[PDB]
């Protein structure tokens, strides 16, 4: 069963789990789903707005 | 020390300026009862071992808002697995809805849960409907208590409650005993079913029998998809506010008893985990003219507020009527003077007193609006 | 060569301060005789979005004197084979 | 109306083109699928996406750019990127070959094969257009697919359109870095066949870029995601006149009989300032005066090249956000009573404000904090002649032992193209050289 | 919808090729029976470019095994990878190659070219685009010197156009393995620098060398050669296959690194190159890499370049990674050894980046230089050669076979002609 050819390593290196690292282009469009924490909500709840103006 | 106990949460502060809702690692240590802070993004560190005196143990709640330098943190997420798995435990979500029956004996039921030692952190009045029955559509027309309990939700007012103790599935199941009320009192010397109820759907409360389907209850209500309104109708009312010390130190259930028995009618309930800003612009008419501005302001954000509407059918005006019922200014003014009121039998000093009534007896009518429709 | 806010006595504060007086002053003018904008969209909301009963017929047939709503159905056709135009969904008759 | 066609090609002009799309969407509030956000009405009284969107039948909005290049590589990305029903699916074209750093390959032969297609497609968007105030052909003079055919492009392009004025984004070689080995025989070729056609030449650069991300907005390692936002910004404040209302709206035309003061003399550089980071610019206020001295450092100019060493023909400074135009005048008379930037001596008058009342827009991701205020400033300066000549000298030190010239003879252009073009360019350093005295 | 044809000529080639069809075949996720056992769509978006669609899911490679005995063909069919073969690119001989050029060149390994050519024109014709035709072969050998090289001369006639390249394994100084050895380079390297594009000659004692002190393994046998030549292989030809910030495929590496016709021999290299068993106490950035691309240490040939200067270096890095540092860090080391690169070439690096790290490791780098030392290659073996062609050595197994002695001469003043136009080079003065 020696065979000489043989690789002695499937892969060169170990390091991973064999999943993409979602390309940079790729990483620059997904971006655009990030904008719920880019929202401009206003945690400022003035005590009068347009309800109460006939009281 | 260096490593005493880590139980460390994501936690997100939105920057007034720039709109970013920054994200921190929010590292509290008990034994000291210290906090620590990381920034997440551009690594550093953003407070030191500390000693702050907001941020305590029973406060933290995933889920809620802690002001630790008047920076409004939200807690959002269990951040490593060593607090995952030791306050998954301890920390548990319970409803409470309060059944129709029990619309008017709900002072009691606040008071027994407080005394066994629930936090409440979540409240409010609800009317339900037809459709609004996703509570209970779970037991889908096994007999005709599906449409006997259907109707009993749609007739009558519910309170619903997000209660936590520890293994609080369970010890909210002792504290409401077994169903069937008139065999809930046969055995049962103390329990809320016991006391409160008559029969079978009459059991002023449903529990949360199983994990997790307490989380697609209370999901289906309180948080970011509750489309659940309160009863304000507005008329001749005011405000009950009851602060966060007093709902502390296991009071609100004697408080809001009280108030039920000496008259008066509760029409709307809500429950507010406020923040600086909001609590500025309520107390913004206590400006430098009574001089506790700063401590009233800190003592309504370092705690859950209780909001309650207040009508009155003795007809003459609810605002005055509330305002002689509840002591003036001061506890101790208030024992010396009309020592039978409120704010003198609950009361500790002028910035803690009990409770908040509408001293000008003409924007009642805007701060229930900006309590019951405007922050909602 | 900063500028602060006129809160601050640091620069031309006081004519801000008589600046922002007159705004108030054409604010409260303005409120006394009720052109507000605010009062204006409010009113509004508070009139026309004001719920009305209806008639209800007793045998299915139309009668004079009813309140009615002359409402049109919603399209049939809710497949959306031209993206970004919504289909007519249910339409009621109103005044503008 | 005011129409405005983008041309992205090249593989830096795709990538450009990608930030620059994303940054449009953003701030006209289209969906990458191409509707109104969560739609909620169409209306039609909005107007101000007519410049960069088609408005169909269907109330889908569609970009008015064309993406080519002769590698389907990054196209293909697009393609099947989170922008697949944003583009038209003929809007972006490709070849099968690549040029592959060769302007010979790219100007022949291989170029003239769908150069036809993308004059046809260009054709069919300016029947589109109704009132086209001209061409954006965002491109790199590095090599290959974005000087061979970015040149057929202009090429066939002037004598097709009439003036309707071209707009070219250029990536330049930097001075110390760069890609390619080829690429001054590229620069070179590419920019004397594009200098009788080209109406302004926006030039910016890499390593100045990488040294601003470094320096100001504070990443040890920045990439061409930054790059390609910064530039998207710079296009998005040059055309903001044209897209929102104002002030003071300064348009290309504008731009053009207001900068160059001779037609050959059409290489400004570009300065977009605020450059802050998002926890930089919270403690720190962003005026008039303090943005356009930061813009006059010579440290945040987009193209390696010191300011200091020449001088100033013209400057446009484009205003956005709530700009008043006091403190413009303020900020204006104290650059020009400072000694250290140097106008020249026939141009007393050398300064085009143009003010636009929207702000910028944070995109969701990019290191630019949320600011109330900006300034792009575009100037028509003599120290990019240093550039060109630095440029020449790394050409002539290659030429003389005529390396890498095979390639270029045997796909097609004659050996005398080299020398003209280095006629050409000496050409134009004399007359930076005779301008700026 | 560039493609590029693989052929393998001998018994290294043979053997070198199946590694490199393992190789791209795990980058791609496709098993021995030849399906698509992958998860992401990057691996399918560009399998056209090494791959034929065949009935169902399978895969049929796009290379042709050539080899003048049944032997190593049976054993490459046998072991694993094998099966994924067409049964029909598998041409061999039956007689021997009996290390001899002439045998190879003009004699029975002549009449199977036929039957290749045919092979290799149904697989050109197969493709679409074919950006063009990459050959493996094992130059000092019998089947893949001189019938690998008559294969170069017919396959250049056939398409001019298209980009050749060939990697080859070129005779090591050290040991010998065969006594005809330098014959059956010299007329063989005499062929390919005629009509190659590119040529990359990846030498054996420098392979052992890098299995050796690189990553250790006592006794490495041939496995590890074979990986890796075939991970240079593979990140020479990665941009093809996976999209990137900054492509280059096989003609812009050529014109990006060919200054002039003649001059097409390449040093390969490939990093990181650390041992299984200490990779996990290093932080792998981009200095690491660039120290362990730029040092002689790790050239995968037997040349060093201090002895000589680098033309023009080509550095393909494969990962995401931010550039910045890649930019500034080939602008270090141009400039830390300028010494040591050509002064009449201005910025002589090419930069390349695709963002999809090969299987294993998270971030690599291929380094391909035309450095000048290259001369050294040829004068030992143009010294070998005349050791030998002096004294009529093993030359009558040439002659009988049927050649002449002119053609030996031809061959040793060509690579004389090599050894004086990079002299020319080495110290050729700017001004
Ligand atoms: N600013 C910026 N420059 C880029 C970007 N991508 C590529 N470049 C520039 O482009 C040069 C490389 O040549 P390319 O423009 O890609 O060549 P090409 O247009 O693809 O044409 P071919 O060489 O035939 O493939 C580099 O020197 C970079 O400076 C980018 O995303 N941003
Ligand atoms: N890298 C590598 N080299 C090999 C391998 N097998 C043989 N060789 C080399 O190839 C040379 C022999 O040439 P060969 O391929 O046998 O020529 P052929 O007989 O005509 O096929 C020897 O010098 C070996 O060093 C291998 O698996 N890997
Ligand atoms: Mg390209």
């Amino acid at each position: 069963d020696r065979k000489l050819h043989n690789t002695t390593y499937r892969r060169i290196g170990d390091v991973t789990d064999g999943s993409f690292p979602l390309t940079t282009t790729q990483d620059h469009l997904e971006q655009a789903n990030l904008k719920k924490d880019f929202e401009e909500k206003e945690p400022r709840k003035t005590m009068v707005n347009i309800d109460t103006i006939a009281h | 020390s260096a490593q005493d106990g880590r139980y460390s949460f994501i936690c997100e502060w939105y920057d007034p300026n720039a709109g970013l809702t920054r994200r921190y690692q929010f590292l509290f240590y008990p034994k000291d009862n210290t906090i620590e802070m990381f920034d997440l993004k551009n690594r550093r560190m953003f407070l030191k071992r500390s000693a702050c005196d907001s941020v305590h143990l029973a406060d933290l709640y995933v889920g809620s808002t802690v002001n630790v330098h008047s920076r409004q943190l939200n807690l959002v997420e269990y951040s490593d697995d060593f607090t995952r798995r030791a306050l998954t435990t301890v920390k548990e979500k319970t409803l409470g809805l309060i059944k129709p029956d029990a619309i008017s004996k709900f002072g009691p039921i606040f008071d027994m849960t407080y005394e066994a030692g629930f936090l409440v952190t979540n409240a409010k009045m609800t009317r339900l409907s037809r459709n609004a029955a996703e509570e209970f559509y779970a037991e889908h027309v096994g007999k005709p208590f599906y449409n006997n309990l259907v109707s009993f939700m749609c007739s009558g007012p519910i309170i619903a409650l997000e209660l936590m103790a520890n293994n609080g599935i369970g010890e909210w199941r002792r504290l409401l005993g077994p169903t069937d009320s008139s065999t809930a009192r046969s055995e049962a010397p103390n329990s809320i079913r016991a006391r409160f109820g008559t029969d079978n759907t009459r059991n002023a409360c449903h529990g949360s029998d199983s994990v997790d389907s307490s989380n697609r209850e209370t999901n289906f209500f309180f948080g970011p998809s509750a489309r659940m309104r309160n009863t304000s109708t507005l008329d001749n009312c005011t405000c009950c506010i009851i602060k966060p010390t007093a709902v502390k130190e296991g009071k609100a259930g004697q408080i809001m008893s009280a108030i039920c028995n000496e008259g008066f009618e509760v029409v709307a309930l809500e429950m507010f985990h406020m923040e600086k800003a909001n609590s500025e612009e309520f107390f913004e008419v206590y400006k430098g003219v009574v001089a506790e501005y700063m401590d009233m302001v800190t003592e309504l954000t370092s705690g859950p507020c209780y909001a309650l509407e207040i009508r009155c059918s003795k007809s003459d005006d609810v605002t005055k009527a509330f305002r002689d019922f509840v002591g003036p200014a001061d506890p101790e003014i208030a024992r010396q003077l009309r020592p039978r009121t409120l704010r003198a039998r609950f009361g500790n000093d002028k910035v803690h007193n009990a409770v908040h009534c509408t001293d000008l007896p003409t924007d009642a009518l805007l701060e229930v609006e900006y309590f019951f429709k405007i922050l909602s | 060569v900063r500028s602060y806010n006129p809160s601050v006595r640091v620069g031309n504060w006081n004519e801000d301060t008589c600046l922002e007086e007159d705004m108030v002053k054409d604010f409260l003018e303005k409120k006394e005789k009720g052109e507000l904008l605010i009062q204006k969209a409010s009113n509004l909301r508070s009139t026309i979005l004001k719920p009305s009963d209806l008639s209800v017929t007793v045998d299915g047939f139309v009668h004079f004197g009813d309140t009615v709503v002359i409402m049109n159905e919603a399209a049939a056709d809710q497949v959306r084979t031209q993206p970004g135009v919504e289909p007519r969904q249910a339409n009621v008759l109103s005044v503008n | 109306m005011r129409e405005c066609i983008s041309i992205h090609v090249g593989q830096a002009g795709v990538q450009i083109g990608n930030a620059c799309w994303e940054l449009y969407c953003l701030e006209h509030g289209i969906q990458p699928d191409g509707q109104m956000p969560s739609d909620k009405t169409i209306g039609g009284g909005d107007d101000s996406f007519n410049t960069f969107f088609s408005e169909t039948g269907a109330g889908k909005h569609v970009p008015r750019a064309v993406f080519v290049d002769l590698e389907p590589t990054v196209v293909d990305e697009v393609r099947t990127g989170t922008y697949r029903q944003l583009f038209h699916p003929e809007q972006l074209i490709t070849g099968k070959e690549d040029a592959a750093n060769n302007y010979a390959r790219g100007h022949y032969t291989i170029g003239k094969e769908i150069v036809d297609l993308v004059l046809d497609r260009i054709r069919k968007l300016a029947d589109q257009c109704t009132g086209l105030q001209g061409f954006l052909i965002f491109h790199s003079f590095g090599g290959g697919t974005g000087s061979g055919f970015a040149s057929l492009l202009m090429e066939r392009l002037s004598v097709d359109y009439g003036k309707k004025s071209k707009l070219e984004f250029a990536i330049y070689p930097a001075p110390q870095i760069s890609t390619a080995v080829v690429e001054p025989y590229n620069t070179i070729l590419t920019t004397h066949t594009t200098l009788e056609h080209s109406d302004c030449a926006f030039m910016v650069d890499n390593e100045a870029i990488y040294d601003i991300c470094r320096r100001n907005l504070d990443i040890e390692r920045p990439t061409y995601t930054n790059l390609n936002r910064l530039i998207a910004q710079i296009v998005s404040s040059i055309t903001a006149s044209l897209r929102f209302d104002g002030a003071l709206n300064v348009d290309l035309t504008e731009f053009q009989t207001n900068l160059v003061p001779y037609p050959r003399i059409h290489f400004p550089l570009a300065t977009y300032a605020p450059v802050i980071s998002a926890e930089k610019a919270y403690h720190e206020q962003l005026s008039v005066a303090e943005i356009t001295n930061a813009c006059f450092e010579p440290a945040n100019q987009m193209v390696k090249c010191d300011p200091r060493h020449g001088k100033y023909m013209a400057c446009c400074m484009l205003y956005r956000g709530d700009v008043v135009p006091k403190d413009v005048n303020a900020a204006i008379a104290t650059i020009k009573t400072k000694r250290t930037i140097q106008f020249v001596d026939w141009c007393p008058t050398g300064f085009k404000v143009g003010i636009n009342y929207q702000p910028p827009t944070v995109v969701p991701g990019g290191d630019l904090a949320k600011v109330q205020r900006a300034v792009c400033m575009l100037s028509n300066t003599t120290a990019i002649a240093e550039a060109w000549a630095r440029l020449d000298h790394k050409f002539d030190l290659m030429y003389a032992k005529r390396a890498f010239v095979h390639w270029y003879v045997g796909e097609g252009m004659e050996e005398g193209e080299f020398s003209e073009a280095r006629e050409d360019l000496a050409a134009l350093e004399k007359d930076y050289e005779e301008v700026g005295v | 919808m560039r493609e590029i044809v693989h052929m393998q000529a001998g018994q290294c080639g043979n053997q070198i090729g199946a590694k490199f069809w393992e190789v791209i075949s795990d980058e791609h996720g496709i098993d021995p029976t030849g399906t698509y056992h992958g998860d992401s769509d990057l691996q399918l978006e560009r399998i056209n470019v090494y791959y034929n669609e065949a009935t169902g899911g399978k895969y049929v490679p796009r290379a042709v095994l050539v080899d003048l005995e049944p032997g190593t063909m049976d054993s490459v069919r046998s072991g694993p990878f094998g099966q994924i073969f067409r049964p029909d690119n598998f041409v061999f001989g039956q007689s021997g190659a009996g290390n001899n050029w002439a045998k190879g060149h003009y004699t029975e390994g002549a009449e199977l070219v036929d039957s290749v050519l045919d092979v290799v024109r149904k697989e050109a014709e197969s493709c679409d685009c074919l950006q063009g035709f990459q050959l493996t072969h094992s130059l000092g050998g019998g089947t893949g010197s001189g019938m690998g090289t008559l294969l170069i001369s017919k396959i250049r006639e056939e398409y001019p156009d298209r980009i050749m390249n060939t990697f080859s394994v070129v005779p090591s100084p050290k040991v010998s393995d065969t006594v005809v050895e330098p014959y059956n380079a010299t007329l063989s390297v005499h062929q390919l620098v005629e009509n190659t594009d590119e040529t990359y000659c990846i030498d054996n004692e420098a392979l052992y060398d890098i299995c050796f002190r690189t990553l250790k393994l006592t006794t490495p046998t041939y496995g590890d050669l074979n990986h890796l030549v075939s991970a240079t292989m593979s990140g020479v030809t990665t941009c093809l296959r996976f999209p990137g910030q900054l492509n280059a495929d096989l003609r812009k590496l050529a014109v990006n690194m060919v200054p002039f016709p003649r001059l097409h021999f390449f040093m390969p290299g490939f990093a990181p190159l650390t041992s299984r068993g200490s990779q996990q106490y290093r932080a792998l950035t981009v200095p690491e890499l660039t120290q362990q691309m730029f040092d002689a240490k790790n050239m995968m040939a037997a040349c060093d370049p201090r002895h000589g200067r680098y033309l023009t270096v080509a550095a393909i890095f494969r990962g995401r990674m931010s550039m910045k540092e890649v930019d500034e860090q080939m602008l270090n080391v141009q400039n830390k050894n300028s010494s040591y690169f050509v002064e009449w070439i201005p910025n002589n690096v090419k930069t390349a980046v695709c963002d999809i790290p090969p299987r294993g490791l998270k971030m690599s780098a291929t380094f391909i230089g035309n450095s000048t030392a290259i001369q050294e290659l040829f004068k030992r073996i143009s010294e070998q050669f005349t050791a030998m062609f002096r004294r009529k050595a093993f030359l009558h197994w040439y002659t009988g076979e049927g050649m002449d002695e002119m053609e030996f001469t031809e061959a040793e003043s060509n690579m004389n002609d090599l050894v004086s136009e990079y002299q020319q080079y080495q110290d050729a003065t700017a001004e």
